[PDB]
């Protein structure tokens, strides 16, 4: 985190959300610094999993 | 960051232009100096002034920056003018340059040439400079002429819109003047006409801006202005409150020139001048020095006239 | 700091902000259901609650024992219009939908929505001095309409701030500039320009009318940005007239701005920074050139904190 900005300096980081985690996304990520107050960068969502199989279908489906 | 003094003749005026962008102490200590890519002297002079042509690269105050300008120095001794053209761009490469021609021609999107009218003399000077833009403004004792280029100060991110080159000169370089001229296209910086001030458009295109109308000039141009002198466009009478602006029980208001622009297709903000104002002319005129918080603001005049739209000040740090 | 509320009727509106003056430490001289003399630390003001309409006047001292309008160096008395009127601030009659209101230490803004679309901004406070040496700088504005049914914003409708109007009677807004071309001390200018008088002021408050007397007027009509659709806010700076037509910048307006609403809808939020700001428009949503009906797309800008 500790990170020098040099002047007219834009630094994107790579904001990589992962597949692993809580199925409530309540995160409160805190970008203090002196002589500013507290910048929080809040990333909310949900974390799901998709159903990725085939079913046999020599019974017919039934909606 | 400023050099005043008195430079005994045109070229000696750029010689000192030259070693005070490379030797200023806040710009070496800063480590902000220009490198020179480019010097060169091509034409052969017949009944006119040495040519001198020099091309500079700005870092930026990051040093993350590319900047390329470029500045000639265009004389005629039998109509004893010695212009100092100026141009910006944003890649050089002196292969691309064609037989014979000029070599301002090589910059990648080349933009058209602006100028500051001088001659062979001891001339009084005010220079101004920063990692970002330059400011050239030559007393001609008894006229005033203005001139310089840089980046403006956009409200958007640079990772975006990282160029905001700007150029402005007194009048257009295209045509060689005297600089006895007496057309009202000759002007300062607050107030642009005919081909005086341009900006690049962040789609790469560079677009000229005009506080007044001009049928020699284009159509597209006319819709862009500067807002601060431009009052007019909306207001309903030749008089307004910017013509009669006037200080405050002894206190002068400093007002910011403002870039804007009216397209059909949208409208958007481009940004401010750094450093430039707007002042009014009462008991007040050129060389005069105003305070703010601390800093320091030098005013000059309109080489046109001295009048109140016509005046404007310069931040001098 | 920021507050929201309903009331039926503007007797509501009076107690919860009088009430919430008290909470913040605001010194009211004398209070009553109907009339208030309230002061602070930067002027003195008086407001009566009509039966549909606010009538606001300025003041300088205190007296008990005269009217909501007859307090020494009241505005009626010592204004260059003839008709000497106070400022007015037209409502109407039944429910106010919402209600918004800022408080400070040295200014109170409120927005009321007394209908679905409708709006009526009322501004009372002291101009930001910015290191001008000059005293006075205290303004009451307020929300006047024309007519219902026909355009309403017609060319003698009045607004806060306003650059431009045609009325005889009645001022929207008004200003405090004490000492000018060595008058009296007490002197509350008026938002006026088509009054010719020797000494007056002019604001951005129509915002881009076609006739709007400012230089900033296109400033505002191009605080939006269409290639990135950032919007930045304008100071509201405000220009005094003197005895031979000389203009004299005063100062601006303590935390406000203008803006465009092309691309935002009424409440949208947009942080920019630290700081935050609530943007809502000023009479109705309309479209862009509907300057008679509405007000267009003009939408007044407040720091939240």
């Amino acid at each position: 985190p500790p990170l020098g900005f040099a002047a007219l300096e834009e630094r994107t980081w790579t904001v990589s959300i992962g597949t692993d985690g809580p199925p409530v996304v309540n995160a409160r990520i805190v970008w203090r610094l002196q002589g500013e107050p507290n910048l929080v960068l809040v990333i909310t969502g949900n974390r799901i999993i998709a159903w990725t199989f085939a079913p046999d279908w020599g019974d017919s489906i039934v909606e | 960051a400023t050099e005043f003094g008195t430079a005994v003749n045109h070229a000696d005026l750029v010689e000192r232009l030259v070693q005070f962008l490379t030797a200023s102490p806040d710009l070496v200590a800063a480590g902000q100096a220009y490198e020179k890519v480019f010097d060169n002297t091509i034409p052969a002079s017949g009944t006119a002034i040495a040519v001198r042509q020099v091309t500079l690269r700005a870092p930026g105050l990051g040093g993350t920056d590319a900047i390329y300008m470029g500045i000639q120095s265009y004389g005629d001794t039998a109509l004893d003018y010695y212009n100092l053209r100026l141009m910006g761009g944003t890649a050089f490469n002196p292969g691309a340059i064609p037989p014979g021609g000029d070599y301002w021609t090589a910059f990648a999107n080349y933009s058209p040439r602006v100028q500051l009218l001088a001659w062979n003399q001891p001339m009084p000077y005010w220079f101004f400079a920063n990692g970002r833009r330059f400011w050239i403004v030559v007393k001609v004792s008894t006229i005033y002429e203005s001139a310089g280029a840089g980046f403006i100060l956009p409200p958007c991110p640079p990772s975006q819109y990282p160029y905001p080159l700007a150029v402005v000169g007194s009048y257009r370089g295209d045509v060689a003047t005297r600089w006895s001229d007496v057309s009202d296209r000759h002007r300062g910086i607050s107030s642009p006409y005919e081909r005086s001030c341009y900006l690049r458009d962040p789609a790469g295109r560079w677009l000229g801006f005009t506080v007044d109308g001009g049928a020699a000039n284009e159509s597209d141009y006319n819709n862009r202005t500067l807002l601060p002198l431009g009052c007019g466009r909306y207001a309903g009478s030749s008089d307004t409150v910017v013509k009669q602006l006037r200080d405050s029980f002894g206190k002068f208001p400093l007002k910011a020139l403002q870039f804007v622009t009216r397209e059909t297709e949208g409208r958007r903000y481009l940004g401010d001048f750094d450093g430039a104002f707007y002042v009014p002319t009462l008991n007040s005129g050129a060389e005069d020095v105003i305070v703010e918080d601390g800093v320091d603001h030098v005013v000059f005049q309109t080489a046109w006239r001295s009048g109140n739209p016509w005046l404007y000040a310069i931040r001098k740090d | 700091a920021y507050f929201t509320g309903t009331a039926n009727n503007p007797a509501d509106l009076l107690a919860k902000v009088r009430v919430h003056a008290e909470s913040l430490g605001w010194v009211t001289d004398r209070a009553s259901a109907s009339e208030w003399l309230c002061h602070n630390a930067d002027g003195y003001w008086s407001f009566n609650a009509g039966a549909n309409q606010f009538q606001m006047a300025g003041n300088t001292g205190f007296d008990n024992s005269l009217a909501w309008n007859a307090q020494p160096g009241n505005s009626v008395q010592n204004n260059p219009y003839s008709s000497k009127g106070p400022t007015v601030a037209q409502l109407s009659g039944g429910p106010f939908t919402r209600y918004h209101l800022f408080a400070t230490a040295a200014y109170l803004h409120l927005h009321v929505e007394i209908a679905a679309g409708q709006f009526r901004p009322v501004m009372i406070g002291s101009l930001n001095k910015r290191g001008v040496g000059y005293t006075g700088g205290q303004y009451v504005c307020g929300s006047f309409i024309y007519t219902p049914g026909q355009a309403l914003t017609n060319n003698w409708s009045s607004h806060p701030f306003d650059g431009y109007h045609i009325q005889y009677s009645n001022s929207s807004c008004m200003l405090r500039l004490d000492g000018l071309d060595g008058g009296p001390s007490p002197e509350w200018l008026p938002f006026d320009y088509t009054t010719n008088v020797p000494r007056r002021v002019v604001g951005p408050g129509r915002g881009n009318y076609s006739s709007q007397y400012h230089p900033d007027v296109g400033l505002i009509d191009a605080s939006a940005n269409e290639l990135n659709s950032s919007t930045t806010t304008v100071p509201c700076a405000i220009y005094a007239f003197g005895a031979q037509q000389r203009s004299r910048y005063v100062g601006e307006v303590p935390d406000f701005g203008i803006c465009n609403m092309a691309f935002l809808a009424p409440g949208d939020p947009l942080v920019v920074g630290s700081d935050t700001w609530r943007v809502y428009p000023l009479l109705q949503r309309g479209t862009a050139t509907d300057f008679d009906s509405t007000s267009a797309w003009v939408g007044y800008c407040f720091r939240v904190v």
